[PDB]
């Protein structure tokens, strides 16, 4: 009298192997290299600054997820992410509290008011740092950047060019490798490490080129046009972060192509108008953000068409 | 037993900025110390008291398709003798709050009332409906003062609480830390007003 | 034709229309006028009470002031090569039994952040600082305004005889070094020029 | 032979677990003891007995009347007596009316049955009332009446037909061994339709997986030239009646507007085998190929299996239970439907038995969007799938309505590729149904 | 101070005249709009964007007057009482309804018919429905996951531990947006004094509905035949009862073999309680209504009867041309 | 070049709305669909472009060669007010009657904080007729700039999972304070 207690659902019934934890695993993994050469340059007080931003990241997710009644999605490796990219945006000459207060800052607010992992439209990692400059600007101004031992660069290579100080600034191929005394964020002096993770991401499938070439080449040219160096305002910044790590956000970017290059452009433009002509050294965060805005307009004029319609010329409504 | 009920809808079931979410220009503006937010809310409550009673003592002889520039010629005498008289006599009130004071003719809660409850009432509520109004508003001004004015300054009602050495919030008395500020105390209330 | 001959009574309602709102608006002014007449004079008293104030705590002494006919501060501000002219307001003498005291003098720069600040100074017979106020500035209330603090107090024991620097370090270095606060510098730069510019029209005055 | 090349835009490319069962010969099924036949085998007006308990009937004899237009006929399978007239488990999950009869070991042939003729000498209307009376439908999987879908109506011009061999969904392998089979009688077919609609072009799509009978169709074709062969790329939906006109015509179907108005007709090549051996012997619609395949069976095969034998009697000639099964679904894994009961007959258009392990039936519980995009880039509609099934998810009809949700033909790549494990073409399947429900109550 | 008064006064009263004559006159030339009969009927509306409508809005429904668009009965939920006084600004019209309340017809809870198999996927009666219907035993029982629930905007269904919904009578009002939201056509609409209700949907024999649930329906027909006013039929293997025929007599509640049909056997037992003042010895119920119940000599008031029997239909409570007798349930519980 | 750098300055640098809080209530009322958005902004359009020169005329003419300072207030609010009432009795019927879903802010027009507003500014600037006329487009196109994208980012938030007791204008103030701080980038050019 053996019964068979079967199973009944909807179609498919197969799936894919790939999920969210391998793909934000696989961030981690790209990020890595520059981890490695940040606590080669900056020494051990670069990796605990790191550690203590995504402790404080996993914590408060936890606390959210245990008051409002809900299921602890915490192993799916989000939060890490985000602690990291907000570790990466710091100086070496910052306190303990500052990173816990933008930890706070960005999971709390940005994100869990909105719904959770992909409710939200804005960067929070760029918009706690925003937030953190405001508020404590002699914190995150051209001095926390130099090592205390350290004691004749006392201008970091932007605020040199800037100032039309061609002549001290480092070599070219100094500010590619990052190895000869280049300061600035732990995790962007080197864009050689950048570039292996980026190509990395893009070979696994989970980005593509479009964003960071088109961002690079609008750079390119920007600086090209006005009588300026394209190769020094590349591997100057943190452009290259932001290109390959910060730009590709899933849920503060378009979901088609010409959207994706309308996007590129725009951070590309608004990125070199306020390096030149601005009151900032660098205008990436801010470009980013303005795009993020803009991203919902974009899309509804930038959509594929459609399998059988062949258009309608505004006249079914009249 | 109608003029208790008109005075005390005021401050908790219609408040003005937690529940219409009106005049949030002066609101988001002044409110960056506890001593502006109070003034400003009295100085809107005579006003609004003055601009309540004359309308309503004439709400007979006005035409339907001129009440707007009646209302507005009301408003701005009133607004006009308040901010001489402030100038005569107070003058750091008047320069803490200098552009915002000759706005006070167009702050979203004067004319929303008076086409809602001063056209079709008579005097004894209108001045009940200011008085509350005005009461509420003041209510909130201070609250709101009072508490971006702790974090962002370390102090209340110019009193220091933690030190000299205090480093300041300085994003909360700025432009974008009255917005997110607002919204948080709101919903607070919402969680206390459904859920009880 | 008038939309088809509207029939005489539809213009007698245009002119209750227009009457009554005639009359409210002169009652309107019927007020206002009258508080002028009782109110605008004393706000003039007070400003001026104000205005001395300052030109008593920036000099601190027991002498009389007296002020040019204004045309000398636009001879001065036409000579010396002054680029950009209006930006001296008022010059005072102080006069104690018959010595010079110092010159008072108000400048308006311009080049802030939230646009032209007014600073007012008072330099001895010996060039020395006794003392800068400012008395009208739209800056931040948490960032640009902080120069009316304890950043006015260092100003004072410097000699009238050379310009001054601003620099964004805690160390003050030597002579005729400011130093700025912190978040805020555009201010200090402000106020610097137009303490310059007082340093030479005193200059060029007491020579 | 010039043979072309066809492609389409979209789609996914799973496993295509095909090799167990293509390397094996072709099993042929026992004589069976017991058949139910259901009332309903086709899609508009259920038939209507026409026989008795106890009574006695032949192979071939009809049972079921249809009722109107879009009806085909029931015939019996087996020769012995009826027992039962009443209704019984289906495959859709409730009870439909049957007709249950029991074998007596001799086949005996109903004494009116003869070969309608040949090519030569059929033309269109006798052509089209053999296939009525053989109670042919289509074997592609919907069911639809074959002699309806000849019925040009005048207001339509036609000028092809396409055969559909691209066989695409995983595990499943009786057409490639139809191909390489009787190659013949899928040529016969295609020119009968031909005929029997009045065009002089003819064409057949492959995929290139199964070179063999490309080769095989080639041969058979000859000297004529009015046939072509098409070979076309190895994925998933290049088979659902509307890529294959894309690929091979290069038209498109416009927005519910059926094949006919691109002046094409589509048919399998089972349907087209069946229609030459039809007009050979002149025997019904009694026997199709069946892949037993699965994670839970024994001895995997492609084997030929009358109409009317339950599942269990296929599966425990197959081997049996290797383990206890988690999931019995009627079809391929893509677009298959979970059973209840193995008492379930087979019909006319089931192509597969697959059974699935209780590890590989496991699914992870759904997760919140992160916004990655997959299910935009892989739709062969060019729809966006995540927003459908957001407004669906919160009752707004009219929202999802304007989003061009009637056009989605659910073939699933969009479920298959989300790594949230969302429940996409469901949600879209609601949303359709409301659509269609409130058409109805407000017209 | 003559002047300084006079000027502004004048600037002042001359822009104000202009402005105001300028007014009066675009006043015509411009929009007149030609509406007349200002709406009035959303006062007496009172509507709270429900959904027993499809016009948009209450203040639209207000504002489409005088076009004659519009069914003056158009909104149940107010009643009729609602709908006299939104056109009693009109007038012309009276009328009066009956409230009612939503109900679910099923009595099947999760232990009396358990489960066919598993389901996987989200928690909705319609999800559900894709996966071909469900996996309860019974085809037509309730699934479950309150759909009707999730519809409901006044807060008014609750689903309990057993797995059936339960409805306040306090807080429906007399809507239908868990009526045509349930895919198993359960939830209905039946009258606030109606306590005698047949509760299942089962469409099967006996046998096959025997084995489904243990308070299925079979059809046998015994409650057909305990009714005098042919107010419960059995058409489609189930039972129903019609509202407007029955008397609520519970005799089909007492002769039902599965336990179908709802109620507590506590009635009636009222025969002849008649009231002495306005009864003038007719003695005319004494012969016959449907059982004897009252036999007797003449009655003089104060009536002498003994109360052991009859079945409490009450037609007897309004047939008398006094209406002498009155009805009480007065029985055990 | 003096009009091109006013105008972006009046439109980017100095938004009148996300800078110098003044067109908030119509910001936060108005802004659920991106249609009526387009209408409100087209409307605020016309009447600031309408009374930048009709104040600056009044001011010039009258005023200043009279020593009636004092009356300024009240005599450009009445201006205001007569050309709002004309707007209200010009939409309801050439423009679309179901565009009177304002409902309270179509005669709060006059109250919008950015008419008076600028004409104050523009009193205050010492600025000519040209540069008035300049001054009152590119804010009024700030304005409708700004009120668009809100509108179009609370339409992508419609399939959100905002809880429960957030809702409607705490979320939207939240979404205002972070475009707040977006612009707020764009701060310290100099034109
Ligand atoms: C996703 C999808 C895949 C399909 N795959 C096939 C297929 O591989 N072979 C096939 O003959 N029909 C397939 N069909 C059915 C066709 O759309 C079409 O109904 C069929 O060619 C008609 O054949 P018939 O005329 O013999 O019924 C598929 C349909 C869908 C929606
Ligand atoms: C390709 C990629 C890029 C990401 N970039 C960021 C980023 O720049 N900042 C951040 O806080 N989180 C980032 N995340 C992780 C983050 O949890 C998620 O994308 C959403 O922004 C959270 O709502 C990224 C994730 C992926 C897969
Ligand atoms: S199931 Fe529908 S929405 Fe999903 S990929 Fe297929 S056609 Fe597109
Ligand atoms: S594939 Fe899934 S997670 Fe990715 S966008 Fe589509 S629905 Fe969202
Ligand atoms: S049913 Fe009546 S009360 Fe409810 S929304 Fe419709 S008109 Fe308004
Ligand atoms: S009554 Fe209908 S909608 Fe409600 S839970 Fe039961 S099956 Fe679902
Ligand atoms: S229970 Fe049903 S009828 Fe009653 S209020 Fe809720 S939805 Fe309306
Ligand atoms: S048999 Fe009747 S009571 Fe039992 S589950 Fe089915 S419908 Fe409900
Ligand atoms: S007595 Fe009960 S079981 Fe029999 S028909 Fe009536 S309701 Fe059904
Ligand atoms: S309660 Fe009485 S009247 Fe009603 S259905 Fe049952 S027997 Fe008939
Ligand atoms: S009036 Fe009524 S109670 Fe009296 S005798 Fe007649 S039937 Fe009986
Ligand atoms: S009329 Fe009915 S209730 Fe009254 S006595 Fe006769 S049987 Fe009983
Ligand atoms: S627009 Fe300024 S108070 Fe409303
Ligand atoms: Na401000
Ligand atoms: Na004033
Ligand atoms: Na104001
Ligand atoms: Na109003
Ligand atoms: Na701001
Ligand atoms: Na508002
Ligand atoms: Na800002």
């Amino acid at each position: 009298m053996n019964e068979l207690n079967l199973t009944v659902s909807s179609s498919p019934h197969i799936r894919a192997k790939h999920s969210t934890a391998s793909i934000m695993q696989n961030v981690i993994i790209a990020l890595l290299p520059a981890l490695a050469v940040a606590g080669y340059v900056f020494g051990l007080w670069a990796l605990a600054l790191v550690a203590i931003c995504v402790i404080s990241s996993v914590a408060t997710e936890a606390v959210i997820q245990k008051l409002l009644k809900k299921p602890i999605t915490v192993n799916d490796w989000s939060a890490v992410v985000t602690g990291v990219l907000l570790a990466f945006n710091l100086p070496i000459n910052a306190p303990w509290w500052i990173g816990v207060v933008g930890s706070v800052f960005a999971i709390a607010i940005v994100k869990q008011c909105f719904g959770g992992l992909g409710q939200n439209f804005i960067n929070p990692a760029l918009a706690a740092r925003a937030f953190l400059l405001a508020s404590w600007p002699g914190h995150m101004t051209s001095t926390a950047y130099i090592p205390l031992t350290d004691t004749v660069t006392t201008a970091t290579p932007l605020a040199l060019l800037k100032a039309g100080e061609t002549g001290s600034m480092p070599s070219t191929l100094d500010l590619f490798t990052g190895l000869n005394g280049v300061y600035g964020c732990i995790g962007e002096i080197s864009a050689l490490a950048l570039l292996i993770g980026g190509l990395y991401l893009i070979y696994k499938g989970i980005i593509s080129w479009r964003i960071p070439t088109i961002y690079l080449l609008t750079i390119a040219i920007f600086a090209l046009l006005v009588g300026q160096d394209p190769i020094v305002h590349m591997v100057s910044g943190g452009v290259m972060l932001g290109a390959f790590f910060m730009a590709t956000d899933y849920a503060s970017s378009p979901v088609t192509a010409k959207g994706q290059i309308i996007y590129a452009i725009g951070c590309g433009l608004i990125t070199m108008i306020i390096r030149l002509y601005g009151g900032y050294p660098e205008g990436c965060s801010y470009s980013i953000l303005l795009m993020n805005v803009a991203t919902p307009l974009i899309e509804r004029f930038t959509k594929e068409r459609i399998y059988g319609v062949t258009k309608i010329k505004k006249e079914a409504k009249a | 037993m109608n003029f208790m009920k008109n005075l005390t809808r005021g401050i908790i079931r219609e408040n003005p900025t937690f529940v219409l979410v009106l005049g949030m220009c002066p609101t988001l503006a002044v409110t960056t110390s506890a001593i502006n937010g109070m003034g400003m809310g009295l100085a809107t409550m005579l006003v609004l008291i003055g601009s309540n009673v004359a309308i309503s003592a004439l709400r007979k002889v006005i035409p339907d398709n001129i009440r707007i520039p009646a209302f507005v010629v009301v408003i701005a005498s009133f607004v006009t003798i308040v901010g001489m008289l402030m100038k005569a006599y107070v003058p750091a009130l008047d320069a803490a709050l200098g552009i915002f004071i000759p706005l006070i003719v167009v702050n979203c809660i004067i004319l929303a009332r008076a086409e809602a409850f001063a056209f079709s009432n008579g005097i004894a509520d209108s001045f009940a409906d200011a008085v509350g109004m005005g009461l509420g508003f003041t209510l909130a001004l201070t609250i709101l003062g009072s508490i971006r004015e702790i974090l962002g300054a370390g102090s209340i009602f110019g009193f220091s609480l933690f030190g000299a050495a205090y480093e300041p919030v300085l994003l909360m008395i700025l432009p974008p830390g009255a917005f997110l500020t607002l919204g948080l105390l709101i919903g607070l209330i919402n969680w206390k007003t459904k859920k009880a | 034709m008038e939309t088809k001959e509207k029939v005489q009574i539809d213009w007698k309602v245009v002119f209750k229309l227009g009457l009554i709102l005639f009359v409210i608006s002169a009652v309107a002014a019927c007020a206002l006028a009258l508080t002028n007449y009782v109110t605008a004079g004393t706000i003039e008293e007070m400003n001026v009470q104000t205005n001395t104030v300052a030109r008593q705590e920036v000099l601190p002494k027991a002498a009389d002031f007296e002020a040019v006919p204004a045309k000398d501060v636009e001879k001065i501000a036409s000579e010396i090569g002054m680029e950009k002219p209006e930006e001296l307001l008022e010059v005072y003498i102080g006069k104690s039994n018959g010595e010079v005291v110092g010159y008072t003098v108000k400048t308006g720069p311009t080049s802030g952040y939230a646009g032209e600040v007014q600073v007012l100074t008072g330099i001895s017979a010996d060039g020395v600082i006794t003392g800068i106020t400012i008395i009208k500035s739209n800056e931040t209330p948490g960032l640009g305004a902080k120069a009316s603090g304890v950043w006015n107090d260092q100003f004072t024991g410097k000699s009238a005889k050379e310009e001054l620097v601003v620099v964004k370090g805690t160390t003050k270095e030597g002579s005729n070094e400011i130093q700025a606060i912190t978040g805020s510098t555009i201010t200090s730069k402000a106020v610097t020029s137009g303490v310059n510019m007082s340093i030479q029209v005193y200059q060029n005055l007491s020579k | 032979m010039n043979v072309k090349h066809g492609t389409f835009k979209g789609g996914i490319h799973p496993p295509y677990r095909k090799e167990s069962t293509a390397e094996v010969p072709l099993g042929f099924g026992k004589k069976p003891e017991m058949v139910i036949i259901p009332m309903s085998l086709h899609i508009g007006a259920p038939c209507t007995p026409i026989v008795k308990k106890g009574d006695t009937v032949f192979l071939g004899q009809r049972v079921g009347e249809p009722n109107g237009f879009v009806s085909v006929p029931v015939h019996a399978s087996v020769s012995g007596k009826v027992i039962a007239v009443e209704e019984r488990p289906h495959a859709s999950g409730d009870r439909v009316m049957s007709v249950v009869i029991e074998s007596d070991g001799l086949d005996t042939i109903d004494p009116s049955i003869k070969p309608y003729g040949t090519l030569e000498d059929m033309d269109a209307d006798a052509i089209k009332k053999m296939v009525l009376n053989a109670g042919i439908v289509g074997l592609g999987g919907a069911t639809f009446p074959t002699h309806v879908k000849l019925a040009i109506p005048p207001d339509k011009k036609v000028d092809c037909v396409v055969l559909n061999g691209a066989e695409c969904e995983p595990y499943l392998t009786a057409d490639h061994h139809l191909m390489t089979s009787q190659a013949e009688k899928v040529v016969m077919g295609l020119k009968l339709a031909m005929k029997s609609v009045g065009v002089e072009k003819g064409f057949i799509g492959v995929e290139d997986n199964k070179t063999d009978a490309i080769e095989a169709l080639v041969k058979a074709i000859g000297n004529d030239s009015r046939l072509e062969v098409y070979s076309l790329h190895t994925k998933y939906p290049q088979g659902a009646e509307k890529q294959l006109i894309a690929a091979i015509t290069g038209r498109e179907v416009p927005s519910g507007a059926l094949p006919a108005d691109a002046g094409v007709v589509v048919m399998n090549v089972g349907t087209a085998a069946q229609i030459a051996e039809s007009m050979i012997t002149g025997l019904p619609l009694y026997k199709r190929y069946l892949t037993c395949t699965g994670d839970a069976i024994k001895n995997p095969q492609t084997i030929e299996i009358r109409i009317g034998v339950p599942f269990q009697s296929v599966i425990d000639q197959c081997g049996g239970f290797s383990s206890e099964p988690g999931k019995v679904i009627s079809g391929g894994p893509m677009m298959g439907v979970t059973q209840f009961v193995t008492d379930i007959p087979v019909m006319k258009g089931t192509s597969g038995i697959l059974c699935l392990t209780k590890e590989s039936a496991k699914i992870a519980t759904p997760s919140n969007c992160i916004h990655c995009g997959k299910c935009v880039g892989v739709c062969p509609i060019h729809l966006q799938p995540l927003n459908i099934a957001e407004y669906s998810q919160r009752n707004m009809w009219d929202k999802c309505e304007s989003n061009n949700a009637m056009d989605c033909i659910e073939c699933g790549s969009c479920s298959y590729i989300c790594p949230a494990k969302r429940t996409l073409v469901s949600s879209i399947r609601v949303a359709k149904r409301e659509i269609i429900a409130q058409r109805r109550k407000g017209n | 101070m003559l002047n300084a008064i006079l000027v502004p006064v004048g600037i002042l009263g001359v822009f104000g005249l202009i402005f105001g004559i300028g007014l009066a006159i675009a006043a015509k030339v411009f929009e007149v709009y030609e509406d007349p009969r200002v709406p009035l009927v959303r006062a007496a509306l009172p509507g709270a964007n429900c959904g027993g409508c499809g016009l948009p809005g209450c203040d639209a429904l207000a504002a489409n007057i005088v076009g004659g668009s519009a069914a003056i009965d158009a909104c149940p939920v107010g009643g009729a009482s609602c709908a006299a006084a939104v056109a009693e600004i009109m007038g012309m019209e009276a009328g009066s309804a009956v409230k009612k309340v939503a109900t679910v017809i099923c009595q099947g809870t999760c232990e009396t018919a358990p489960n066919r198999a598993e389901y996987y996927g989200e928690m909705d009666c319609r999800e559900a429905m894709i996966a071909s219907g469900g996996s309860k035993g019974c085809r037509y029982g309730c699934l479950g996951y309150g759909t009707c629930k999730a519809v409901c905007p006044f807060d008014a269904i609750v689903i309990g531990e057993d797995g059936l919904p339960k409805v306040d009578p306090e807080k429906c009002t007399s809507c239908g947006k868990c009526v045509e939201a349930c895919p198993k056509s359960i939830m209905t609409l039946v009258p606030e004094a109606q306590e005698v209700i047949v509760k299942c949907h089962n469409f099967d024999k006996g046998k096959i509905a025997r084995l489904s649930c243990t308070t299925a329906c079979i059809a046998c027909g015994a409650c057909v035949k305990a009714c005098r006013f042919d107010a419960i039929t059995v058409e489609n293997n189930c039972a129903k009862i019609d509202y407007d025929k029955c008397r609520q007599c519970y005799e089909c509640v007492d002769k039902c073999p599965m336990n179908c049909i709802s109620g507590d056997v506590e009635y009636g037992k009222s025969t002849a309680y008649i009231i002495e003042e306005n009864c003038i010895a007719c003695g005319l119920c004494a012969k016959n209504c449907p059982v004897n119940a009252i036999t007797g000599e003449i009655k003089k008031p104060p009536y002498v009867i003994d109360h052991d029997m009859c079945i409490g239909c009450g037609i007897c409570f309004d047939k008398c041309r006094k209406s002498a007798i009155e009805m009480r349930p007065n029985k055990t519980k | 070049m003096t009009l091109i750098f006013i105008m972006i300055s009046a439109i980017f640098v100095n938004n009148f709305v996300l800078s110098r809080f003044l067109g908030i209530c119509p910001f936060l009322g108005v802004s659920k669909q991106v249609e009526t958005a387009v209408g409100m902004g087209v409307a605020v359009t016309f009447v600031m472009a309408l009374a930048s020169a009709i104040t600056y005329v009044v001011q010039y003419a009258i005023l200043d060669p009279l020593s009636l300072g004092y009356l300024q207030t009240i005599a450009f609010i009445l201006i205001i007010a007569a050309l709002v009432q004309l707007v209200e009795m010009i939409i309801k019927k050439s423009s679309p009657s179901l565009y009177q879903a304002l409902g309270v802010y179509l005669p709060l027009i006059t109250t919008n904080c950015a008419v008076l507003g600028v004409a104050l500014i523009n009193i205050q600037n010492e600025y000519n007729f040209i540069e008035t006329i300049f001054n009152g487009v590119g804010a009024a196109l700030g304005f409708t700039l700004a009120i668009v994208l809100f509108a179009g980012i609370r339409e992508r938030l419609e399939t959100s999972a905002v809880p429960k007791a957030l809702e409607g204008f705490p979320i939207a103030l939240l979404t205002a304070g972070l475009m707040a701080i977006a612009f707020l980038g764009f701060s310290g050019m100099k034109l």
